[PDB]
């Protein structure tokens, strides 16, 4: 299949709402392509930038990681946070494994163990809000698979009871989707950004477009 | 969406204390007006005492969130769902984990105690629910405690299953009570990893890694016993190799196309090997009667074939002598039928007429085997292993040494026995079997016939070597056959019957060859005219260009 | 981990017992314990604790009545 094909170039949008023609012509202001070290250096030089991660050609290369977004407008203590996050990760891993077995035809056990092996988490500087993005490094699939799965995720969110499981946004599974780069300003006049976590210290582990099978 | 009254009832039951702002709540401003709780008792969310601030309700994602104004850490957040049967959600969650499946045979298989349990008259679904209770969030265990709710969840699970899945598709896996052993590398899976391969059978005993060790005194004793039964000499090198191959083939779950004969005079240790194998693989070993080799299978029920299903080793012992009176010759059709991937047979009070064949069939005998009809098809579906080592009491030491059957006599030791029935060499034998399987069968597993033995076959083996079929290519030497005296009447090298018997008499002694000679006569009988009893054959020994 | 240098701590909330490590909770895992539920389930567990009823291989159940295993 892909084999040698492993994504390492980072395609980035420097402004929300990019005009279509400028994207087609590869404008140097709203569209750019860096490497991991290049992107890190660019972020370091300009802390006021606003960058969004997205794919460029979905008809040629269509391999990505699994990414999810959670946003809930309430703060909570530590122990409850850990209990809720472990319950949520167990539930979502089970749901994805069941979908993979039922439709994709893969192996439930391998999928669930790969999903539960390694996962990346973020945090928000907001005091009264809890939002994060979860990216699974050891799981790979195409965009249309996630688009199909969005229904199962929506019913999972509606049926469940855990506060963050109710806060899963299924709208991100859309054609020409975008994701904000961690540690980058969302608005030009907004100081709310995403902070890092002790388990991982590399940007490579927090990008869903990075494809490197092991 | 549900009626507003039901939501108000739920939110009023969640708050143990009453609400003094009950009347002012309406369908248009239920998310704007703060509500006042009379604090005579601590609130349900957080105990504390007499919260000094009111609460508020918000609607999002079809759910009602309760939050207290002020410091967020003072009170806990509560979420009220809109609709959705809780039992249905629990059933979906349980079905998600792939712990229960439906097979092609119309039965349900569950996964508990690291084993694929399977029954047709028991409610294994309820046991699975009760066991899996722990993995679910704590708000579901209380519901799962009641039996009626368990029955409802089981009904939902039954309604949610529509497809069938194949079972036992891996021929190189050995299932145990607490895991699956991989015959390729010899490393033993456990826990969930064994659930990947759907194996509905098991050896019946748990697997222990402590005794699965190459070096142990029990291993040395087993090696000594094996050497005593089968010496490692140059003569029986092929015999010992065939013995090892046949023993190792009992682990593979594929289909075997040969039958092995354990031929030996008496007290040669065949029962010892059978009991060791039984102690090794457990219940995958099944002993059956001789009826299959003597009767037909289609008519009436046949519970033996029903029990043969999916077994990996079948043993038929104590073969009666066919030389004596009342003999029933072995049915060649049964032999040809027993080497097929599917065997047709019906159980008692049933309709299934197909069974999977994964069994290595081993027949223990004391005398020579006798069949009714012999053909080339039978010669490719038979094999034999010769057992020549006596184990006798020194009281009959000389009584056995004079015998020409036994080749080496040893002391009959009253040891073993119970120890073998005590599984003293259970795990020791598995290591040797796995080693032999790696030595022989890993690239391609396939058995091979041994037509050279079974002297009843020998005549039929000789004729093909001795006789050749006349054809047009024997025309250019019509002089040579004219030397023999044959004729080209009907454009074929004829052979008078008188000439044929006078020819074969000087090379074959007939009598015991007479019956099969006559069978050859009638089977290949050709009458060109009323009285020209010619044959379509050429003797290669004397008509090798004479 | 090694030796759990920070002592553990027990809490009660919503009829549920919680176990968590003091100091840095991220260095350990929180455990949950339930409360007593149905009286009938507790009675069944108490009865089963005495090993007075056993299940055989043939799918039948044997009981211990009048100082004799009845099947
Ligand atoms: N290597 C050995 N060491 C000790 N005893 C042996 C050995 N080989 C055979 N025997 C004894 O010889 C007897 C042979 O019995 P059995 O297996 O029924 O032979 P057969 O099947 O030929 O009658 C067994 O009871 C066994 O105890």
């Amino acid at each position: 299949d892909a084999a040698i094909r492993g994504n390492d170039v980072i395609f980035v949008l420097k402004t929300i709402g990019v005009p279509s023609a400028c994207r087609q012509n590869e404008d140097p202001r709203f569209v750019e392509a860096f490497k991991c070290d290049e992107l890190e250096r660019y972020i370091d030089n300009n802390p006021e930038c606003t960058l969004f991660e997205s794919l460029r050609d979905e008809e040629a290369y269509s391999i990505v990681r699994i990414f999810m977004d959670v946003d809930l407008d309430a703060c909570l203590d530590e122990i409850d946070y850990l209990t809720a996050i472990q319950d949520f990760i167990i539930e979502v891993s089970n749901c994805v494994a069941r979908f993979a077995f039922t439709e994709c035809g893969a192996i439930h056990e391998n999928v669930i163990k790969s999903m539960r092996s390694n996962f990346s988490l973020t945090k928000s500087t907001n005091r009264d809000k809890t939002s994060f993005h979860i990216i699974f490094l050891d799981t790979y699939t195409t965009m249309d698979t996630l688009i199909a799965m969005k229904r199962t995720l929506l019913e999972l969110s509606r049926s469940s009871e855990n506060p963050l499981t109710r806060s899963i946004d299924t709208a991100v599974y859309r054609r020409k989707t975008t994701l904000r780069v961690v540690g980058t300003r969302k608005n030009p006049n907004c100081d709310t950004i995403h902070v890092m976590q002790p388990p991982h210290d590399n940007i490579e582990d927090y990008l869903f477009t990075y494809v490197d099978m092991n | 969406f549900i009626s507003f009254e039901d939501a108000i009832k739920r939110v009023s039951k969640i708050f143990i204390n009453s609400i003094i702002n009950f009347n002012d709540l309406d369908e248009n401003n239920f998310t704007t007006v703060p509500l006042v709780i009379d604090y005579v008792t601590p609130c349900a969310l957080c105990k504390k005492r007499s919260h000094k601030h009111p609460h508020q309700l918000s609607l999002e994602n079809g759910a009602i969130r309760i939050y207290k104004t002020g410091n967020p850490h003072s009170c806990k957040v509560k979420i009220v769902p809109l609709d959705g049967n809780k039992l249905f959600n629990i059933a979906q969650r349980i079905l998600d984990t792939n712990s229960v499946l439906l097979t092609e045979r119309g039965d349900h298989i569950v996964w508990i105690n690291n084993s694929w349990k399977f029954n047709s008259e028991e409610p294994l679904i309820t046991k699975l629910i009760l066991s899996i209770r722990h993995q679910l969030p704590k708000e579901y265990s209380s519901e799962l405690l009641c039996p009626r709710k368990r029955k409802t969840v089981e009904a939902n699970i039954r309604d949610m299953l529509v497809d069938s899945v194949e079972t036992d598709t891996y021929p190189d896996k050995l299932p145990f009570k607490n895991g699956v052993l991989d015959l390729v590398d010899g490393m033993f899976y456990s826990g969930d990893d064994a659930k990947k391969y759907t194996c509905t059978v098991s050896t019946g005993f748990k697997f222990d890694d402590t005794k699965f060790v190459e070096d142990s005194p029990e291993m040395e004793e087993l090696m000594n016993i094996i050497n005593d039964i089968q010496p490692l000499t140059d003569e029986n090198k092929k015999n010992r190799e065939l013995y090892e191959k046949t023993l190792s083939s009992c682990l593979c779950g594929a289909t075997k196309g040969c039958l092995t004969f354990f031929f030996g005079e008496t007290a040669t240790g065949k029962s010892t090997t059978k009991r060791l194998l039984k102690s090794a693989i457990g219940d995958l070993f099944v002993e059956t009667g001789q009826t299959i080799l003597t009767d037909v299978l289609d008519k009436g029920p046949n519970p033996f074939i029903a029990n043969m299903h999916l077994k990996r080793s079948v043993f038929c012992s104590e073969l009666p002598d066919f030389a004596c009176s009342g003999s029933k010759k072995i049915r060649s059709d049964n032999i040809k039928k027993l080497t097929e991937p599917c065997v047709i047979g019906r159980p008692c009070f049933s309709n299934k007429i197909n069974n999977r064949n994964h069994a290595t069939i081993i027949i223990d005998t004391n005398y020579k085997p006798v069949f009714d009809r012999i053909d080339n098809a039978l010669m490719r579906r038979i094999a034999v292993v010769r057992f020549r080592t006596h184990f006798s009491q020194p009281s009959g030491r000389e009584a056995a040494e004079n015998n020409d059957a036994y080749d080496k006599v040893k002391l009959l030791d009253e040891g073993l026995d119970g120890k073998i029935q005590n599984n003293r060499y259970r795990f020791a034998f598995l290591y040797l079997l796995v080693k032999w399987y790696k030595k022989y069968h890993i690239p391609i597993m396939k058995l091979y016939p041994t037509p050279e033995e079974i002297p009843d076959f020998a005549f039929y083996l000789k004729i093909g070597t001795l006789l050749v079929s006349s054809s047009v290519k024997h025309i250019p030497l019509m002089t040579d056959l004219s030397k023999k005296g044959y004729i080209l009447y009907d454009n074929v090298v004829t052979l008078p019957l008188t000439t044929f018997q006078q020819k074969i008499s000087k090379y074959f002694n007939s009598r015991l060859f007479g019956h099969d000679i006559e069978s050859f006569i009638n089977r290949h009988k050709k009458f060109a005219n009323v009285s020209d009893e010619y044959l379509q054959y050429i003797f290669i020994e004397d008509i090798s260009s004479p």
